[PDB]
């Protein structure tokens, strides 16, 4: 019933044989109870279309090394369309369905068995789009210019693991810094690929992190710009204004990129300026 | 001394065109004796110079009265298009500072074809796409504002390039840019003008894509 409410076997009158379903999986999906909780046949099933919406990706390696995708990206966007199908019925209808809704031990863990499946499928969403995004671009030229634990985590990274295991999540956010950084020296777009990152694929990217790779942007395309005399001026003080944003919140790491930049570019007085801006702002109280 | 650096440096140049003068020489460019000590200054007075010398390097009568030179049809047209050619390739410098850092930055990798430095301007001025273009795109960006930032340029030939590749999307306009580009001054025939204005004033005096109106 969840799955034809869906649109599944549609692809073969049909609103009504749709909100038919949504009838039936509301009035006879039964309840939960007390045997521990035995949970309704209503979270069963939201769970069994899941699983089998994402079997043929759960426990597959996202990648294979000449760096390629185990998965067909045609067979990942049909996925994440049905997956996402599933969320908006769950939102066109979490007033009528029984335990969306917040309300009674047995209703309690019914809603956060519930709730928990629900963050689960914009997870696989996000992942998916994530995998979809890092192919787009040339993962092969990433994978070369990365470290050695790095490209071992990546080797033997699962589609479970992006889901819904840390590492997965912290391994994204080292992709995303990489694939950025990649962008910039092609050059194309970085406020595009920005937008991109900042909505789609948000709750695993950060806004101070897109603001950041805005100032790396300038920075590169100071270098970039470097034999011209007063195109720079107007990059590097740009640059240095979205830093000083971000000072609260710049890793050692990315600060040393920048000052090392500041410094070919005999930017000198700026780039200190930066270092102490991002002093204070890690430590206001003083 | 009462003349500052700046003006010290112009002194010697205009007793230079007076040792010229005084002693029968050829009449030296004028404009280039002032411009040699712009760039002894902060870019605001070079690029100045700059646009004096190309407002002034137009065809004239020699031995004819200057109230009639500027009264002329014949000279107030050409002034018109030494301004667009000054104002194309000023902006031509603007959309190269805005792709590299600095000029000298762009020469070295080599100044890319107006084509490509449009299409590399366009990714940066429109990083994510507006919901209201018209005409799809072509290789990536909407076929309307690489038409405008070539127009803009002053390369009408990268502009045509764009409307090669999207013969079918474009429709009609095809023939009738065909004839701006070939035409000069920069106009149409009074026929295939009239043809174009009462298509856009029908139904396109408000169209969701601000660069397909402008063109």
């Amino acid at each position: 019933a969840l799955a034809v409410a869906c649109g599944q076997g549609s692809d073969l009158m049909d609103r009504n044989t749709e909100n038919l379903a949504r009838a039936a999986f509301i009035e006879y999906g039964g309840q939960p109870r007390l045997a521990s909780v035995r949970l309704s046949s209503r979270h069963d099933a939201l769970a069994l279309y899941l699983t089998r919406l994402v079997r043929t990706l759960w426990k597959a390696k996202v990648v294979q090394v000449d760096i390629s995708s185990t998965i067909p990206t045609s067979k990942l966007v049909t996925i994440q369309e049905n997956v996402e199908r599933l969320r908006n019925f769950l939102e066109a209808n979490k007033s009528t369905i029984q335990g969306l809704a917040p309300p009674d031990i047995a209703n309690q863990k019914e809603h956060q068995a519930l709730h928990a499946l629900q963050k689960l499928m914009e997870s696989i969403s996000e992942g998916i789009s994530f995998v979809l995004m890092l192919f787009d671009e040339r993962v092969s030229d990433i994978y070369a210019r990365l470290d050695a634990v790095s490209q071992q985590q990546l080797k033997d990274l699962t589609y479970e693991q992006l889901f819904s295991q840390t590492p997965g999540k912290e391994l994204a956010k080292v992709l995303v810094k990489a694939i950025v950084n990649r962008n910039i020296a092609s050059g194309a777009n970085v406020e595009t690929v920005a937008d991109a990152l900042r909505r789609r694929c948000g709750s695993f990217c950060s806004p101070d992190d897109v603001v950041t790779f805005k100032a790396q942007e300038q920075l590169q395309r100071a270098s970039e710009q470097a034999h011209n005399s007063p195109v720079l001026r107007a990059l590097l003080a740009e640059s240095l204004r979205l830093f000083e944003q971000v000072a609260g919140s710049l890793t050692p790491a990315n600060l040393t990129t920048a000052v090392e930049q500041y410094i070919s570019l005999k930017y000198y007085a700026g780039a200190i300026q930066l270092c102490l801006t991002v002093a204070q702002q890690k430590d206001r109280g003083n | 001394s009462s003349l500052d650096n700046i003006e010290m440096a112009y002194a010697r140049q205009i007793y230079i065109y007076n040792e010229k003068i005084v002693n029968g020489h050829l009449q030296p460019n004028l404009v280039d004796l002032c411009a040699s000590v712009a760039e002894l200054d902060d870019k605001s007075i070079s690029d100045m110079w700059t646009m004096v010398k190309q407002m002034t390097d137009v065809l004239l009568t020699p031995a004819t009265d200057a109230l009639k030179n500027r009264s002329s049809v014949e000279v107030r047209m050409e002034f018109v298009r030494q301004a667009l050619a000054y104002l194309e390739q000023s902006y031509k410098n603007y959309t190269l500072v805005t792709v590299f850092g600095n000029l000298h930055q762009a020469q070295l990798g080599g100044v890319p074809g107006t084509y490509q430095l449009v299409r590399s301007f366009l990714n940066i001025k429109l990083p994510a796409p507006l919901p209201g273009l018209q005409d799809g795109e072509v290789e990536g960006h909407p076929v309307w504002a690489l038409i405008y930032y070539c127009m803009r340029c002053g390369d009408l030939l990268a502009a045509s390039q764009v409307v090669n590749r999207a013969q079918h999307q474009l429709g009609e306009f095809k023939t009738w840019f065909q004839e701006y580009m070939n035409s000069k001054d920069r106009r149409l025939s009074p026929a295939t003008e009239n043809k174009l204005r009462l298509h856009y004033r029908r139904a396109l005096r408000n169209n969701t894509d601000p660069y397909k109106r402008a063109v």
